[PDB]
RNA sequence: CGACUCUUAGCGGUGGAUCACUCGGCUCGUGCGUCGAUGAAGAACGCAGCUAGCUGCGAGAAUUAAUGUGAAUUGCAGGACACAUUGAUCAUCGACACUUCGAACGCACUUGCGGCCCCGGGUUCCUCCCGGGGCUACGCCUGUCUGAGCGUCGCU
RNA sequence: CAGGGCGAAGCCAGAGGAAACUCUGGUGGAGGUCCGUAGCGGUCCUGACGUGCAAAUCGGUCGUCCGACCUGGGUAUAGG
RNA sequence: CCGCCGCAGGUGCAGAUCUUGGUGGUAGUAGCAAAUAUUCAAACGAGAACUUUGAAGGCCGAAGUGGAGAAGGGUUCCAUGUGAACAGCAGUUGAACAUGGGUCAGUCGGUCCUGAGAGAUGGGCGAGCGCCGUUCCGAAGGGACGGGCGAUGGCCUCCGUUGCCCUCGGCCGAUCGAAAGGGAGUCGGGUUCAGAUCCCCGAAUCCGGAGCGGAGAUGGGCGCCGCGAGGCGUCCAGUGCGGUAACGCGACCGAUCCCGGAGAAGCCGGCGGGAGCCCCGGGGAGAGUUCUCUUUUCUUUGUGAAGGGCAGGGCGCCCUGGAAUGGGUUCGCCCCGAGAGAGGGGCCCGUGCCUUGGAAAGCGUCGCGGUUCCGGCGGCGUCCGGUGAGCUCUCGCUGGCCCUUGAAAAUCCGGGGGAGAGGGUGUAAAUCUCGCGCCGGGCCGUACCCAUAUCCGCAGCAGGUCUCCAAGGUGAACAGCCUCUGGCAUGUUGGAACAAUGUAGGUAAGGGAAGUCGGCAAGCCGGAUCCGUAACUUCGGGAUAAGGAUUGGCUCUAAGGGCUGGGUCGGUCGCGGCCGGCGCCUAGCAGCCGACUUAGAACUGGUGCGGACCAGGGGAAUCCGACUGUUUAAUUAAAAC
RNA sequence: GCAUGAAGGAUGAACGAGAUUCCCACUGUCCCUACCUACUAUCCAGCGAAACCACAGCCAAGGGAACGGGCUUGGCGGAA
RNA sequence: CUGGGUCGGGGUUUCGUACGUAGCAGAGCAGCUCCCUCGCUGCGAUCUAUUGAAAGUCAGCCCUCGACACAAGGGUUUGU
């Protein structure tokens, strides 16, 4: 995802967790360098990541 | 350097997005004098001095 | 032979950036970033240059994990003063009160003459 | 006989003079003569479907509301309940909104580190953790509370 | 901050001596010590270049190279 | 847009090394010459000296033209496309242009701490912006424990909580100040076009917060019942235990307060221990050579953190004992009646080895599949020794040097003390630095260059710019010279020719400084071994003084070490096992193993031999400054300082 | 003693990229110059500047601001 | 029915005796000896013969067409 830069792990972790209504296992962010930032939000196990962005619309 | 605070690369952020041609669209618009982007900077050529 | 390179952005050999050889699993050698010596207590009496005994010889923090008798020696002033002295110190204490002693009464019986 | 060189004319170049043009200056004059802890001036960053600058704006971001207006905006596109008359657009602007730094205000200026109060979540029933909100600068005035003094006194 | 040279004090053994002490061999490893790298510097060719590679550089040759040594970063001193 | 009558002026250019803009001759000229070097074929393509692939010949040569960083740059990184411009020739190429992508952390840094220093406040000064000052002219504490008082009903069960009071508290100075100082704790394998100790897999760990064990702790006395065992009553204990000791065990109560330690430190020498590297003798697997010969040559031949055991190293640690006929001992020292040696033991480190990790993974090799862009599946292997003044790192020990003594603080820990706290024999209690379990670790940086092309010098500039890793041969040696790993295409062009003059290198008959201001430049010398070394002298030097000889190859001779074995008359089973006048000289000997050096000799070569490379010319004086050191960055290195 | 001389005079061993003189050895320093190698220069393909410039560019004498490319009088003068 | 190119050959000349093979040549050393014996084999710089050998030699040396191809062309101009 690209997120606001306020937002912190905690922040993201949260918003990740109730707007797709799944659970997250991990986030991992980084600032890019065109000043954005990029969360790796790694789901729980049981949860699909393939399945969850057929729903969002990712692909 | 790779050691960097964030205020300076959040400057080097803004300055890498100017540093893009004019919209080929923008030239086609009424009253247009704007044939090239005058303000295009060059690692190599001219540095940003900070 | 195959010649190695820092695994940390500190590029000078500073006493932070200490480094062991190592052979992994993977059959390369690597650095490894070595903790410091740790250094065993000096006596409490400041006249003995040995460290003392008992003791593990770690660095201040790590200490704070160790179990309580790693720390200590089972007597008194244990792990924080040499046995030898801590000897001295009994026989010393218990003299110079004998001698207290020795001078109060000597002074109590010296009221019969002038 | 040619080249070559020079001179003069024609045409072609190179260059940008000259002339004409002018939403820009300069000068004079007139009316008004209003910034800020209710956060200014200035700075930073961000905001457009395509947009980098200029401009405009502030996470409600090339604008919201309202009023006036009355069919556009436009470089392309899209929307007949996003192609609108039940109000496009433009203007006005009194309503709402208004990121960070900045006199700049918890401290420090690293998006570094606190403290107090309230709310939600962690089955919270404590500690603790996360999120959110409010507050926490210096000087000074009046008033209040809490006090200090072998300062001056009164009573016991 | 290669590698070598010289070999201070201390120490050991042997020999000589009445003693004072002396002699010999070894050990030891001192010094703003020597030769000489890296480094730092810049002697001479009055060499190259001299509209240069360079608004001071290059080559050979040089000085020093455990010290009053070389060096990064932090910090202090500001125009009479 | 102009004429005429008036009005007004920033009103007339050839120049001012005039100003700005443009343009020539020079001139298709100077130049595209520092650092050895390119060639053949093919591909793609309109197009090839320059791109790519393969082959060849070369170079860097581990003090790199290699592999990674800091600062600085800021997207230059990566992929694809383009060929206008730019990359001083070209270009199908690029660090160019266009489009898209890319930097993932509790354990790598920042963050925290102080350093030199910076700097608020109180105060003082100052017309004033402000300045000084940093404990000084301050009522500079806002915190905690036990207790007492009152409420709270939250989990009214009874502890959290709240206000007050008492008690104690120097905060002896806010705050800032290091991506090289201090500072807990992450490693192995795999993965991308580009990320990685950050992703994935696996194995850990630190810190912070609040269940199950285990410890505390279940002992003894006296009566009664019972064959006994065991139980019952009742009273008394119990903040663990072991070792002579050094100290050990898994925990093993404790506050204000005090003491200490760690953090916490110079440079240099010598020696030893442990790696990694190199070397060697063998065994494998694959590769190269094979005219000939070489059981040959080359390549390859793992086990992370953390835990446990252990080897090894160290100890001014302890017990015994009591040493001169002094002894022990080092390369050097040094140690001893203030306790040597000798015997027994304790502690610390433990980076090495074995084990859990662990072979499942990695790697080598031979095969077999496929979803042919699979962390594919199999087989076999990944072995046994030696050596060392080797080299690098690391750890110790022990010295030398100083009119030089070589940070601080955060932070963590031990001890002294004993105010307290805990329950009355239990289903024990306070308590617990023991084991396991549960939850959490936010924010920022992270791509790449790091340099004869990503930084500074106007540039892809021969300049400048802080570091880590460091192979084989020769050799004294990170010297020079050659090679391997890795890298590169000769430093912004190529072709042809080989005139003068140059720049760089070299040789020269005979002479030998006659050259010249002057031996400037060049040349001579040069290593090592063995000889031999003067004047003078501050006795240390001078000194490699001067001068002389030798030096290759080959075959020998001699010398310089380590480890093991003491076996004793076996009458003889707990022809192996241990007792039996005992053998008990000279292990002074026998076997085995190993490294590198020195000396001597013979033979031998077209007298060559430090064969390249490396590598002092010397002497006699005079002047000056004692010396070493410093200096005019860019004309002076000196006798100047 | 133009005009030496005492915190400086006088002397020094060792040291010196310091100034000077001589000798040995050594040499292309020179007699006396030659030859060789590399890279240029040279020619070519591509690329391609700058300084400078009144106008220009053959002399002798003359006179002239007393040393002329131009003037005078002679010598002469032939593309690129 | 010739020429001058390449290759080859010869001459010349430079250097100094090639590889291999053989040797009761070789300082010595090591093994195998009883088979003879002082034999035989291995290592070994160097020596001797083959071998004035081998190698180079016009690219600006000399003589050769022995061999092999090549040569009757190509382009641009020139008139009293
Ligand atoms: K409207
Ligand atoms: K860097
Ligand atoms: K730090
Ligand atoms: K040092
Ligand atoms: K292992
Ligand atoms: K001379
Ligand atoms: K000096
Ligand atoms: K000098
Ligand atoms: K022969
Ligand atoms: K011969
Ligand atoms: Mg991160
Ligand atoms: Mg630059
Ligand atoms: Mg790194
Ligand atoms: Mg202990
Ligand atoms: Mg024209
Ligand atoms: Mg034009
Ligand atoms: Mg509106
Ligand atoms: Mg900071
Ligand atoms: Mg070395
Ligand atoms: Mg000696
Ligand atoms: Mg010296
Ligand atoms: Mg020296
Ligand atoms: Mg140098
Ligand atoms: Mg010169
Ligand atoms: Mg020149
Ligand atoms: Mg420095
Ligand atoms: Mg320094
Ligand atoms: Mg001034
Ligand atoms: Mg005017
Ligand atoms: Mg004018
Ligand atoms: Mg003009
Ligand atoms: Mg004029
Ligand atoms: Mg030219
Ligand atoms: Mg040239
Ligand atoms: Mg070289
Ligand atoms: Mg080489
Ligand atoms: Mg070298
Ligand atoms: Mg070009
Ligand atoms: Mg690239
Ligand atoms: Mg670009
Ligand atoms: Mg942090
Ligand atoms: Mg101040
Ligand atoms: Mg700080
Ligand atoms: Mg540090
Ligand atoms: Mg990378
Ligand atoms: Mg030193
Ligand atoms: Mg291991
Ligand atoms: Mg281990
Ligand atoms: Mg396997
Ligand atoms: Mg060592
Ligand atoms: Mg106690
Ligand atoms: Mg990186
Ligand atoms: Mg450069
Ligand atoms: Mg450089
Ligand atoms: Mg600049
Ligand atoms: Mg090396
Ligand atoms: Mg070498
Ligand atoms: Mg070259
Ligand atoms: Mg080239
Ligand atoms: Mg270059
Ligand atoms: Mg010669
Ligand atoms: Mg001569
Ligand atoms: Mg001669
Ligand atoms: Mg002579
Ligand atoms: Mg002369
Ligand atoms: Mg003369
Ligand atoms: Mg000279
Ligand atoms: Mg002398
Ligand atoms: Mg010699
Ligand atoms: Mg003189
Ligand atoms: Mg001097
Ligand atoms: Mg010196
Ligand atoms: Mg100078
Ligand atoms: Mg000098
Ligand atoms: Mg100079
Ligand atoms: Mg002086
Ligand atoms: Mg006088
Ligand atoms: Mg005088
Ligand atoms: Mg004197
Ligand atoms: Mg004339
Ligand atoms: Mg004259
Ligand atoms: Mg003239
Ligand atoms: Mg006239
Ligand atoms: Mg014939
Ligand atoms: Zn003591």
């Amino acid at each position: 995802f690209i997120v606001d830069v306020k937002a912190n792990k905690h922040q993201i972790k949260q918003a990740v967790k109730k707007l797709y209504d799944i659970d997250v296992a991990k986030v991992n962010t980084l600032i890019r360098p065109d000043g954005e930032k990029k969360a790796y939000v790694r789901l729980a196990p049981d949860y699909d990541a393939l399945d969850v962005a057929n729903k969002i619309g990712i692909i | 350097s790779s050691h960097k605070t964030f205020r300076i690369k959040r400057f080097l952020a803004k300055k890498q997005k100017q540093n893009r041609p004019i919209p080929q669209w923008i030239r086609m618009k009424t009253g247009n004098k704007i044939r090239y982007n005058s303000k295009r900077r060059h690692w190599r050529r001219t540095k940003l001095g900070l | 032979v195959q010649r190695l390179t820092y695994r940390r952005r500190l590029s000078y050999n500073t006493a932070s950036n200490k480094t062991r050889l190592s052979r992994t699993p993977g059959n390369r050698i690597v650095y490894l970033y070595t903790k410091k010596v740790g250094k065993a207590p000096k006596s409490a009496c400041g006249v003995c240059p040995g460290r003392l005994r008992g003791v593990r010889a770690v660095r201040p923090k790590v200490l704070m994990r160790l179990s309580k008798t790693k720390k200590h020696v089972s007597r008194a002033y244990g792990g924080s003063m040499c046995a030898k002295c801590v000897r001295d110190r009994i026989k010393r204490a218990f003299l110079i009160e004998e001698q207290k002693i020795v001078v109060k009464v000597l002074k109590a019986q010296a009221q019969s003459q002038k």
